[PDB]
Parts: C-alpha cells; sequence; structure tokens
C-alpha cells in the first residue's frame, strides 16, 4: 500500500527551511 | 519621476548620495559611482544591502529598496563566484579557511549561489567532504563553514538531492554515527541527513542503513537544544519517509531504545525551555505515533475467522469466570452481559470502522494487563437486569472511537501546530493506559447519572466533554489525568454546562 504521507511537502510540514535560517543567523 | 534616495559606501571612500532614477538600468549607476571613486571596470561590480544579511541587487530587487537606504558597492556575484572557486580550493590552508568562511555568508544570496552551483560548486563541497584529510582534527572549522555552504547552496532548490554520491552519504553520516564529535558539525551533519531523507526515498533508504537508532537516541542526551531538535527532526523524516510496511517496525526498535523516557527526560523535563521549534518537532513526533493505531482502527474484523472470534471468547471467560448459577446465568445470553450489540455475534461490532480491530486490542490490553479493573467492570454489569447496566462492548468500541477523535488518529502533520500532550511521554502504552483510565471514568459518569441503555449517547457526550476539559490542562502523567478527571464529575459537568446556558 502507499505511504499515507506521499503527497505531503514535508520541508514545509517540518520547518527545515525555516531551522536553517536559524541556524545560520 | 520615479527616484529612491540612497547612499552608495566603498572601503576608504566617502559615501555618494544618489537619486537613483529607477529607468536607469543598474549598470548605468554602478559606473556613475565607479567614476565618482576612479574604479576601473564598472563590469566587474555590483551593488548590495549595507545592512542585514546584505544580499545583492539585481534589477528585481531593486524595487524594494527604501528611500535613505545604505547600499555598498561590491565584487560582482559572478567574480565573486569565480574568486570561490579558486581559493576554496587552495593550497594554502588559511586561503581556503578564509574563502569558505566567506561562501558560507555568500551562498545564501541566491543571486551568488546561482554563480556558484553553475561552475559545479556543489561538487568542490562535496568532493572535499568525501576526500579531505584530517577534517575533523585539524580541519573542523573549515568544515563547520563547508556544510553551511552546502546546505545553504542545496536550499534554494536549483539542484536535485538526488546529485549526492553514496561516497557523501556515508560520510555525513560518519560524522553523525561517531562518539560524538565538534556541536557544529554535527548539526550540520543532522539537518543534511533530515534534508536528504525528506527529498528523496532513495536517499532515505540508504540513511537508514548508515545510522542506528541507538546513535540517534544518543544525541537527544546532549545539552544542546538544537543538536537535540536536529535529532528529532532526523527521526521524524524516517518516520515520515519509512515505507507504510516498515514504520511499526522502526517504532518498536526506537522505543526499545528508550526514545520515549529520553525525550522525557532531557527535552520535555530538561533545564533549557523548550523554544517553538523544538514544540514544533515533538507535536510531529507525536502527530507519527498516533497515525501508527490508523491501520488498526480502520480493520474491519473478519467474523468468520475463528481466531479472532476465540479473542471474543478469551475476553468473555477472564470476566465470566471470576464469577455459579449467576456465572451459568451469564453465559446463558451469549454476551449480551459482556455489553455487545450483537449478542450472539460480538465479531460484527468490530467490523464498524473506526474503530475496528484497535476497539478489541483496547480490550484485551485492559483485560490482560489490568485484570482486576477489567473484571470489576465486567461483573457490576453482568448479573444487572434493571436497565442500568454499562454496556462494557459497545462502550469500549465508542470510546475508542471517541479517543481516536480526540487524539486525531489519521491526521497528517502540518506546519501551523506546535501542539502535544506531554503526559503520552510518561508511558510505552500511554494510548492503552488512557482507554483503561477512560472505560473506567465512563463507568464512573454511567453511575452517577443512574444512565440506562437509553442514555448511552448523553452518557458518552458527557465523557466526551470529562476528557477534552482535562486534556488542556496538560497533566504531566496519567495519575495526574486522572486526578483531573476526578474534578470534573456528572455533577460539576453539569453546573459548567449551566454556567454556559
Amino acid at each position: 500500500r502507499k505511504s499515507r504521507y506521499a503527497e505531503l511537502d514535508f520541508e514545509k510540514i517540518m520547518h527545515t527551511r525555516k531551522r536553517h535560517q536559524d541556524m545560520f543567523q | 519621476s520615479d527616484i529612491v534616495k540612497v547612499a552608495i559606501e566603498w572601503p576608504g571612500a566617502n559615501a555618494q548620495l544618489l537619486e537613483i532614477d529607477q529607468k536607469r538600468p543598474l549598470a548605468s549607476i554602478i559606473k556613475e559611482v565607479c567614476d565618482g571613486w576612479s574604479l576601473p571596470n564598472p563590469e566587474y561590480y555590483t551593488l548590495r544591502y549595507a545592512d542585514g544579511p546584505q544580499l545583492y541587487i539585481t534589477e528585481q530587487t531593486r524595487s524594494d529598496i527604501k528611500n535613505g537606504t545604505i547600499l555598498q558597492l561590491a565584487i560582482s556575484p559572478s567574480r565573486a563566484a569565480r574568486q570561490l572557486m579558486e581559493r576554496t580550493q587552495s593550497s594554502n590552508m588559511e586561503t581556503r579557511l578564509d574563502a569558505m568562511k566567506e561562501l558560507a555568508k555568500l551562498s545564501a544570496d541566491v543571486t551568488f549561489a546561482t554563480e556558484f552551483i553553475n561552475m559545479d560548486g556543489i561538487i568542490v563541497l562535496t568532493r572535499l567532504v568525501e576526500s579531505g584529510t584530517k577534517l575533523l582534527s585539524h580541519y573542523s572549522e573549515m568544515l563547520a563553514f563547508t556544510l553551511t555552504a552546502f546546505l545553504e547552496l542545496m536550499d534554494h532548490g536549483i539542484v536535485s538531492w538526488d546529485m549526492v554520491s553514496i561516497t557523501f552519504i556515508k560520510q555525513i553520516a560518519g560524522y553523525v554515527s561517531q562518539p560524538m564529535v565538534d556541536v557544529s558539525i554535527l548539526q550540520r551533519s543532522l539537518a543534511i541527513l533530515e534534508s536528504m531523507v525528506l527529498n528523496s526515498q532513495s536517499l532515505y533508504q540508504k540513511i537508514a542503513e548508515e545510522i542506528t537508532v541507538g546513535q540517534l537516541i544518543s544525541h537527544l542526551q546532549v545539552s544542546n537544544q538544537e543538536i537535540q531538535t536536529y535529532a528529532i527532526a532526523l527521526i521524524n523524516a524516517l518516520f515520515l519517509k519509512a515505507p507504510e510496511d516498515k514504520r511499526q517496525d522502526m517504532a518498536n526498535a526506537f522505543a526499545q531504545k528508550h526514545l520515549r523516557s529520553i525525550i522525557l527526560n532531557h527535552v520535555i523535563r530538561g533545564n533549557r525551555p523548550i523554544k517553538t521549534e523544538m514544540a514544533h518537532q515533538l507535536y510531529v513526533l507525536q502527530v507519527l505515533t498516533f497515525n501508527l493505531l490508523e491501520e488498526r482502527m480502520m480493520t474491519k474484523m473478519d467474523p468468520n475467522d475463528q481466531a479472532q472470534r476465540d479473542i471474543i471468547f478469551e475476553l468473555r471467560r477472564i470476566a465470566f469466570d471470576a464469577e455459579t448459577e449467576k456465572r451459568k446465568a451469564m453465559y446463558t445470553k451469549d454476551y449480551k452481559m459482556l455489553g455487545f450489540t450483537n449478542h450472539i455475534n460480538p465479531a460484527m461490532d468490530f467490523t464498524q470502522t473506526p474503530p475496528g480491530m484497535l476497539a478489541l486490542d483496547n480490550m484485551l490490553y485492559l483485560a490482560k494487563v489490568h485484570q482486576d479493573t477489567y473484571i470489576r467492570i465486567v461483573l457490576e454489569n453482568s448479573s444487572r437486569e434493571d436497565k442500568h447496566e454499562c454496556p462494557f462492548g459497545r462502550s469500549a468500541i465508542e470510546l475508542t472511537k471517541m479517543l481516536c477523535e480526540i487524539l486525531q488518529v489519521g491526521e497528517l502533520p502540518n506546519e501551523g501546530r506546535n501542539d502535544y500532550h506531554p503526559m503520552f511521554f510518561t508511558h510505552d502504552r500511554a494510548f492503552e493506559e488512557l482507554f483503561g483510565i477512560c472505560i473506567q471514568l465512563l463507568n464512573k459518569t454511567w453511575k452517577e447519572m443512574r444512565a440506562t441503555a437509553e442514555d448511552f449517547n448523553k452518557v458518552m457526550q458527557v465523557v466526551r466533554e470529562q476528557i477534552t476539559r482535562a486534556l488542556p490542562s496538560k497533566p504531566n502523567s496519567l495519575d495526574q489525568f486522572k486526578s483531573k478527571l476526578r474534578s470534573l464529575s456528572y455533577s460539576e459537568i453539569l453546573r459548567l454546562r449551566q454556567s454556559e446556558r
């Protein structure tokens, strides 16, 4: 069966970009 | 007509004050400025903001320049990128270090990043990580800048994460899997692995093989909240990307190495207050954890499967055999006195999805792990042939459905939430424990209401109100949740309702 998570914007939901921005001041 | 007043600065010079006609090409402005300071080759230069992240001005972003802004004349992004292509590869280690520092600064600017990327600049960085010597020991500062620049460049979305070599992957994973190195290197290494996992199923597979549960969990035990945040983020990423058929195994593996209590002791009860991005990761972890229940919640019992029918038989046996003429009377009514709506074929009641087999799992947990509570609830209601018995089977199925609704089993994680219930971090089987607490609550409320079968939905509504008014107090433990529920008896719910009316 397919993953229920397959269709989402993982970086957006995870705040990945914001966390990098926080880290890189 | 369309003017912006700026000052343009250059080290060693006095600012030029310009009224920039926004119709004039930037090249014309820059030639004017260079001529003003007797600088040849204006095509070698560009403008950038003096303040903030000091971004390069393009024919686009010039529109955002506010009156009174201070700009700086600077080396053009193209020339800067070419210079750094040379210098980041210098055999002079101070030249290389200085270049990497400048690259880490400039790589956040997409105008610069595109120039550098178009010369395979990212490969300069990955080749260095793949094959550079003494990086952790002698050149850890250079390596941190290298990883900063790498992540900044990749964050512009110009190139695919699948460009990375297995060698580069293995090296980054090596920095995470090692008896902890430099904090700056570990932070960036975790960050790179998270981004790789989120952006590619292929990279997920390779990374899952290179890092152990134990190694990841150990990073939660450092006092640095950003390390902890990226560690949980990487864990969350692995769960998000794991195939549906592997996610449960992964949860069991993390649980066996005490992920939950380590988060409880080192994050939730840690010295440093939880800031927003860690809270968000705890929210995502809880969402993913509750979603492990979703398959069973939507699995119907197969009423023709004798093994599954035998589970219900076992359930009934545990209770009824704890009670002799009385016991016989109970069994003559099949499953009626265990409270199932379908007296003769209770398996049919588990074809309702939600909660399907999850309800059965909860009942079996209560009966095996909390046998005394199970027996008490069933036997107080199994000889009751006044209309006042609380029907266990029906109640347990509806309660399981209610808990799934309250806790949002099946909901996807999203960007806007940072909420979690801390008490679920305090028990390995918190969902099942919560079920047991709530079925005791349901029976207490039922009795407080002198309820009959016709009252079933009204009692469930009171119980829903009790549970959902208790959770916002953020009980720290299941015991605290129980104490809170005691303060919300039926009579108190009545009082609260009256106060709304």
